[PDB]
């Protein structure tokens, strides 16, 4: 009648394994990683050390530079190579002028002349540095709106208050209009401009190009697409004012599905320093040598004792260079095998025997 | 009174005293919308209250108190929840042929409805029957929860009452109602319906008593349905209010969880003003990059104090994870409470009835227990009694061996040299026999090789035998009733098992009894029915203690009236103390050896019965009853007259014979006895027996073996002093005396600091009878009791014998208090009812006539040699599995939610979070909340053929070493290791902060390292519980794989759609990029490492038990022990 349904589950008869922890399945298990997690620890640096980087800081180009060509006080740049270990030709900074059209605190193109004697081989990416920008705050990363991005249309009630992402200071000015990139993050946008190719300098003056076609993800456009208004009644933030000094016209309306160094910003950097991708070049070689690019300063780092800067680079399956995440291997290699012939040197002088059940039999 | 009306729509807004509303009575459904608040508050959208630093009091007090309780309870608002709606049903509304009451829908429960209950329905509320289908109203009452006993007593409603009856004649009824209120009663209940007719259209009463009155507990067997309105409600049913007199909280895990859950939010809170503290030595710098870019006030004061609407979005939001504790265990207990359920060598099959839990909360505290208080009527003895020795004139012919193997200690004889003697002599009796329709297949009866040639037949010897052997078989309080299968077989119902014994035994010994008949009893003679009969009956009570009755004898000669005798039986206290010198059977070389021959039963340990005759004169042979009607059958039967007419007339007494009862012990007892006192439980016997057959099963029965002590009580007093003078009384000082003797014999420890205790097994055994007036003036007073314990304390097994009803249950309370240790309760009666209650978990045999001590138990398994398998197996599982996934669960919440501090310190604690939004909500509900489920249901730490090999396995319980509290200290601090690996692990790859991608695009989010930190928190804690579980398998083992790439597969869904803000393509970005899969490969390793290796240190060089009994398991000492194995079974081989 009611004999319980024995099936092997509800009796708990399922098939299993039954592991037990023996210096025979412990012994092959600790070998096995430490023999592994060596040779992927040697694989990763291997791939991990042929990285080459190009790192310059120009922060201080406005205050402390010349007219002419002065060298880098060295604790403004460093980059290293693989064929190159030691190399001590330092780069040169050169600031312009002060040009007095409508002078800001911080203006006059910082033009710096590097030098590399390798090639970056293939891909080649213009990142820029930014340290002791803290831009991870708690009303900053959550201060933009994402009507604005896919391109929609906004009340004044749509991005001003909204759950989690609102343009909660900056959505109006004392004209109450509607700002088009409302929030914290772009209006406080990196307007440093940068050329789109690397002069070729001293030797042979052919070029390289440097496009800002395919910055950031190919998949990503079907999130900042262009605008569905185009009104008089929006103008830019309150920090675009020197690129747009009279608003939006018929013409300057940003199309953001190809604006594609402002899609790097809208991702705000997560922690002290940020390197957004700014100017790629998928098609040619990089030559050694030496070349010159030209920043225009406009992006007023100084008063926060914080840095702008450069990162020229090519990039590995495994990102940028970094020596961690190869020697962490060989940290977590070269402790299993330690805790492998330390659990054998007691296990052969301790010396338990697998004997009948202790202290029942006591 | 009380006030009930009909047909009335009961409205809500009415006063009026026409209104049944308008009484106000409670509902059935004795929160969930305090979480929502919780939840919406917690992080995000809609925060009600965040008020800082004044709910700090206000929401870590409502957990861990008022949450805790509502989440343990699951059979007060789960019993109630799944109950609705009881067959709501479609007759209803619409309803025509006027007069006649169109239909309503009040509520879903309520007062007023015409709603049936049919077969296997639990019946809402109280109910007095109006209608049924069958003859008579051929239905009754049903015993499951609040109501106890076992047989089906009929029930009526009354005769024009049950004229309405069909879906025509449903709303023909209109009268309102007397009632009551709240008594904490059970069988009391006052009423009278002056009720209106369908036939005649007229008024008419119906009296009421208690039996019409159904509960609410109830579900109904054997019938289809009945009908009635809902008369009573259902909130003033009182078996929430009677039982139990305990909350059951539960044991010493979830009394001591909720200072766990303290524990995880006072280390909290120290980590929200250290947040506090620098979080001020931030504002006032100056120097920092707040001022430019960022619009606000150059000041602190974010809500409160700094940044504190960050710093209470996470105590709102650690404040669900004890809220997920409480609903986490409430599926495993009730798990693991079904499949003892679900379990089939825990079925009593010759009963058709599984051990059903009674209690779905607690099934830990089996796995702890270190007391076991039985009953030995009962629970560890059959409770069948039979017949199998007589005396009769002398000679007492043949011995059923049975329990003489505890007088005769030092050896048994059931080998081949006492049993197949009298085996060879019981072939002996059934191989023949002188009259037919003897049964011969459950007989067992007062075997009869020969008296006189075989048949019996100047020998006045066999002329009063078989005066007294049918004497027992035709005057006895039980009818014979008849077997509906076959005619030819007789079936005995009685509430004394006793009475039932003599009976159906006479029937075997010859002269086949069939027919106890009001028109008469038959014997058989000629061909023609002579046939016997009797007048009235006598009653045996307990406090008249014997038995006579009223029979007829005939005037069997023409011309003469001949002289008739009367019988007596019963107890032996008065019985040899009359003595007899007038009649013909005088105390003479007979008399005195037979009750020898009745001494000598309580030696071998049988239930010493006598048979006795009475003396009358001729004359008042009619004046003898003729006061019986007026005095003793009329009003005073309760009163004591019936003792005094008892005594008056009978002032000595005419003893001839007795008869000797004897009891079996129930199956497997004497191997679960030696299973569990070897597993460390301490074992008392609460006995309502002497000492010399309470002892003689305590061989038999092996909880006894080798030592007790001879003790001589010797005192007949009382103690009605308690200031002063104690060596001047007799009986306080002597047992008194006798305690520190057999302390100072056994060793001097008389002590007062009773703060000393292990709960290791004694190692010296012990034995103790203490005599039942004893115990009453040992557990008296104060300091009295407490030499009472230490001397119990340290023995295998005491006993405890002639222990009054609630005596059994203030000793229970003894050592539940006065020691920091939980008991158990067996039982089956009530007697020791309020045992079961005292104890923490109060097991009870089920299936008998009396059942009380089965709904008010905590478990109800069929016979005694279950609880071997019950304790050993299902419950020592169900602590090794739930004192390793508490800690399980502190684990893993501090694996993650710990790195939303470990980002404040690279965030100036500012209060950006690191997860998604849905990697806070997903995380303790579909990631990782559910192998801990799993560990907790699916962990045989050794198979159930191996615990009941290896009892001793169950000392981890005991001694508390599965679960304390330093264990729970070094699994937070094992969580506070790995959430600086899966924090820091996805830091130092951005720490320098290149680009992480094969593609060179880079993706530095604040959510694209939460998809770096999440991954690997989620596979590093579900190998940790996968590492650390006995016996992985198929399905724990699959349900821990698709819990490992449900992390996997809610990234590549929910941040490829378009709803996801910042997220279009966190699939392709992180999980194609060979940088997750480089870290992802270390931080599974570094979380496992710090514990791999411990596991492997402690499961080598100082391994616990539980590991050295299964590495012989794989050596193959286990091999030949069968699946679904048991020791404590007859039917199977030992091995
Ligand atoms: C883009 O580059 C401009 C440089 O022209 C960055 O500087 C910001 O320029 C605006 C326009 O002049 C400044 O607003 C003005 O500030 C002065 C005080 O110096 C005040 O008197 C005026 O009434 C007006 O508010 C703004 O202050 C200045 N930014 C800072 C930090 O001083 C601008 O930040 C860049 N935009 C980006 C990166 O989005
Ligand atoms: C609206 O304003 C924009 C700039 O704010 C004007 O764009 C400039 O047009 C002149 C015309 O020759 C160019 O020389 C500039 O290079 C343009 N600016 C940029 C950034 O490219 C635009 O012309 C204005 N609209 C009208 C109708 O005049
Ligand atoms: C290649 O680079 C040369 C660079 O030469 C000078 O560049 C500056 C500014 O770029 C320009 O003002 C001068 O006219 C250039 N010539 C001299 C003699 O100073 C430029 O010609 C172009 O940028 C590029 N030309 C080609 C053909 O690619
Ligand atoms: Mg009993």
């Amino acid at each position: 009648n009611r004999r319980p349904k024995e099936d092997a589950f509800t009796q708990q008869r399922l098939a299993a394994i039954n592991p037990v922890l023996t210096p025979r399945t412990v012994l092959p298990l600790y070998l096995l990683i430490a023999v592994v997690f060596v040779i992927v620890g040697g694989c990763i640096l291997a791939q991990n050390s042929k990285v080459d980087e190009v790192t310059i800081y120009y922060q201080d180009c406005m205050t402390n530079a010349t007219s002419s060509w002065s060298d880098i006080p060295s604790e403004h740049w460093q980059f290293v190579f693989h064929k190159y270990k030691t190399y001590n030709t330092a780069p040169q900074w050169r600031f312009v002028d002060d040009e007095s059209d409508d002078f800001t605190k911080q203006r006059g193109t910082c033009q710096i002349r590097f030098t590399t004697p390798s090639d970056m081989k293939n891909n080649v990416y213009l990142n820029y540095v930014l340290e002791k920008f803290a831009a991870n705050h708690r009303r900053y990363v959550l201060s933009f709106s994402e009507d604005q991005i896919r391109g929609e249309d906004a009340s004044y009630e749509t991005v001003h208050d909204a759950t989690g992402i609102n343009c909660k200071p900056l959505s109006k000015n004392a004209d109450g209009k509607i700002y088009y990139p409302c929030g914290l993050i772009a209006n406080s946008m990196f307007n440093d401009t940068f050329p789109l190719q690397l002069t070729n300098v001293g030797d042979t003056s052919n070029n390289y190009s440097l496009t800002n076609k395919g910055i950031n993800w190919e998949s990503d456009k079907k999130r900042y697409k262009k605008t569905k208004y185009n009104y008089t009644q929006i103008a830019p933030p309150p920090y675009w004012e020197k690129m747009y000094p009279d608003g939006y016209n018929e013409t300057n309306i940003p199309d953001i599905q190809d604006w594609e160094e402002f899609q790097n910003w809208m991702r705000p950097g997560a922690f002290d320093k940020i390197t957004k991708l700014i100017r790629i070049n998928k098609n040619d070689t990089l030559p050694a040598g030496e070349y010159q690019l030209d920043i225009g300063l406009h992006w007023p780092v100084l008063e926060f004792n914080g840095k702008k800067g450069i990162y020229l680079t090519h990039g590995s399956h495994l990102g940028g260079r970094n020596p961690f995440l190869g020697i962490v291997y060989l940290i977590g290699g070269c402790i299993c095998a330690a805790m492998a012939l330390i659990l054998l040197t007691f296990w052969l002088f301790g010396g338990r025997k697998i004997a009948d059940a202790s202290s029942l039999s006591w | 009174l009380r006030t009930v009306y009909y047909n009335m729509p009961l409205p809500k807004d009415m006063i009026d005293e026409e209104g049944n509303p308008i009484m106000q009575y409670p509902r059935n459904k004795i929160n969930v919308y305090f979480l929502v608040l919780i939840i919406l508050g917690a992080f995000q959208i809609f925060g009600v209250t965040n008020p800082g630093l004044s709910a700090v009091p206000l929401v870590v007090i409502v957990i861990i108190t008022a949450i805790k309780d509502a989440i343990e309870d699951s059979r007060r608002t789960v019993l109630d929840l799944e109950v609705n709606n009881t067959k709501t049903h479609i007759l209803e509304g619409v309803e025509n042929e006027d007069c006649k009451f169109a239909k309503n829908y009040w509520k879903g429960v309520k007062v007023g409805d015409i709603v049936r209950i049919h077969n296997n329905d639990e019946i809402p509320a109280d109910i007095i029957l109006l209608s049924t289908s069958d003859t008579d109203g051929a239905c009754y009452v049903e015993t499951k929860n609040l109501d106890g006993e076992t047989n089906l007593k009929v029930r009526q409603s009354l005769k024009c009452t049950n004229t309405i009856r069909t879906s025509k004649d449903i709303a023909r009824t209109k009268f309102w109602i007397e009632s009551e209120g709240p008594h904490s009663n059970l069988y009391t209940y006052q009423g009278n319906m002056k009720w209106r007719n369908l036939a005649d259209g007229e008024i008419r009463n119906e009296p009421i008593t208690i039996n019409n009155v159904l509960l609410r507990g109830c579900t109904l067997r054997n019938t289809k349905w009945a009908m009635g309105v809902v008369m009573f409600t259902g909130g003033d049913t009182k078996i929430m209010l009677n039982s139990g007199i305990t909350p059951t909280k539960k044991s010493r895990i979830s009394r001591e969880l909720n200072f766990s859950v303290v524990i995880n939010f006072v280390l909290l809170f120290i980590l929200c003003f250290v947040s506090g503290i620098a979080n001020g030595v931030y504002y006032d710098k100056k120097g920092r990059s707040r001022f430019s870019y960022e619009f606000g006030t150059i000041a602190g004061s974010a809500a409160t104090n700094g940044f504190v609407s960050f710093w209470v979005a996470v105590i709102l939001y650690q404040s669900l994870v004890p809220i997920s504790l409480y609903i986490s265990v409430e599926i495993i207990k009730t798990a693991q409470a079904a499949f003892i359920y679900g379990d089939v060598l825990l079925y009593n099959a010759k009963l058709d009835y599984p051990c059903t839990p009674k209690s779905w909360n607690i099934s830990d505290d089996l796995g702890q227990v270190e007391y076991i208080f039985s009953d030995k009527t009962g629970t560890l003895t059959q409770n069948v009694m039979e017949f199998k020795k007589c005396t009769i004139n002398g000679v007492s012919y043949g011995r059923a061996y049975t329990e003489a193997l505890a007088g005769l200690r030092k050896r048994q004889g059931i080998d081949v040299e006492t049993e197949g003697r009298r085996e060879k002599a019981e072939i002996a009796k059934d191989r023949d026999t002188m009259i037919d329709e003897l049964r011969a297949l459950s007989g067992n009866s007062q075997f009869y090789p020969e008296e006189v040639t075989f048949v019996s037949k100047g020998e006045v010897q066999q002329r009063c035998c078989e005066h007294f052997m049918l004497a027992l078989a035709l005057c006895h309080s039980v009818l014979v009733e008849a077997n509906p299968d076959n005619p030819k077989k007789l079936d005995l119902k009685a509430q004394s098992p006793d009475e039932a014994a003599l009976v159906a035994t006479a029937r075997d010994v010859g002269f086949s009894f069939v027919g106890k008949t009001k028109k008469g009893l038959i014997i058989e003679m000629q061909g023609i029915q002579k046939e016997f009969e009797i007048l009235n009956i006598l009653e045996f009570n307990s406090s008249r203690k014997r038995m006579s009755c009223i029979v007829k004898i005939p005037g069997l000669n023409p011309g003469d009236e001949p002289r008739a005798l009367l019988i007596c039986k019963g107890a032996d206290s008065i019985i040899y103390s009359r003595l007899s010198r007038q009649s013909g059977s005088n105390s003479e070389a007979i008399l005195e050896k037979t009750a020898l021959h009745l001494e000598q039963y309580a030696t071998e340990g049988l239930r010493t019965l006598c048979i006795a005759q009475r003396e009358l004169s001729w004359s008042e042979y009619e004046k003898w009853n003729e006061k019986y009607d007026i005095a003793a059958a009329s009003l005073a039967n309760r009163e004591d007259e019936l003792e005094v007419v008892a005594d008056s007339i009978e002032r000595e007494l005419i003893l001839l014979g007795g008869t000797a009862i004897e009891d079996r012990l129930q199956d497997g007892v004497p191997d679960c006895i030696e299973l569990l006192a070897e597993a460390g439980i301490k074992l008392w016997v609460l006995t309502g027996d002497k000492v010399e057959t309470a002892i003689n099963i305590g061989f038999s029965c092996n909880l006894l073996n080798n030592e007790m002590e001879l003790l001589v009580i010797k005192t007949t007093g009382d103690d009605v002093k308690e200031f002063g003078s104690e060596p001047s009384e007799i009986v306080d000082a002597l047992l008194s005396k006798y305690l520190k003797e057999y302390f100072n014999l056994t060793g001097s420890e008389e002590e007062i600091f009773e703060a000393k205790k292990d709960h290791e097994f004694p190692k010296g055994n012990y034995a103790i009878v203490i005599d039942g007036d004893a115990l009453k003036l040992a557990l008296y007073g104060e300091d009295i009791r407490r030499k009472f314990l230490l001397l119990c304390k340290n023995c295998r097994a005491v006993l405890c014998c002639r222990v009054s009803p609630s005596q059994k249950a203030a000793v229970v309370k003894l050592v539940k208090d006065s020691l920091d240790v939980m008991t158990l309760a067996i039982g089956d009666g009530s007697n020791d009812v309020a045992m079961i209650q005292s104890a923490d978990v109060g097991i009870g045999i089920a299936g008998e006539e009396g059942r009380q001590a089965v709904m008010c138990s905590d478990y109800a398994i069929g016979q005694f040699r279950y609880l071997a398998r019950l304790v050993l197996v299902h419950g020592r599982w169900s602590y090794k599995r739930l004192a390793e996934m508490i800690p399980e669960f502190f684990y893993k919440n501090m694996i993650f939610a710990l790195a939303l501090f470990w980002y404040g310190i690279y965030n100036d604690f500012d209060g950006s979070y690191l997860y998604e939004y849905t990697y806070m909500m997903f995380y303790n509900l579909a990631f990782t909340s559910l192998p801990v489920i799993f560990l907790g249901i699916l962990d045989q730490d050794v198979n159930d053929t191996i615990s009941l090999v290896v009892p001793q396995l169950y000392r981890v319980g005991i001694l508390r070493k599965e679960w304390n509290q330093r264990k729970f200290l070094w699994y937070m601090l094992d969580g506070l290791y790995q959430s600086i690996i899966c924090f820091f692990f996805p830091y130092l790859v951005y720490h320098k902060n290149m680009i992480v991608t094969s593609n060179g695009l880079g993706l530095d989010h604040r959510y694209f390292v939460g998809v770096y930190v999440t991954t690997i928190a989620v596979i590093s804690c579900n190998t940790y519980v996968l590492l650390h579980q006995y016996r992985w398998d198929w399905f724990s083992g699959l349900f821990i794989a698709l819990s490992c790439l449900v992390v996997f597969a809610w990234t590549g869904i929910w941040s490829s759609a378009i709803a996801s803000r910042e997220f279009f393509k966190a699939a392709a970005r992180i999980y194609g990029a060979p940088s997750f899969w480089a870290v992802f490969f270390v931080a599974v390793l570094f979380c496992l490492l710090p514990r791999f290796t411990y596991d492997s240190f402690q499961k080598f060089f100082y391994p616990t038990d539980v590991e050295i009994v299964r590495e012989m398991w794989q050596h193959g000492h286990f091999d030949h022990y069968p699946p679904g194995y048991d020791p404590t079974d007859p039917n199977r081989p030992k091995v």
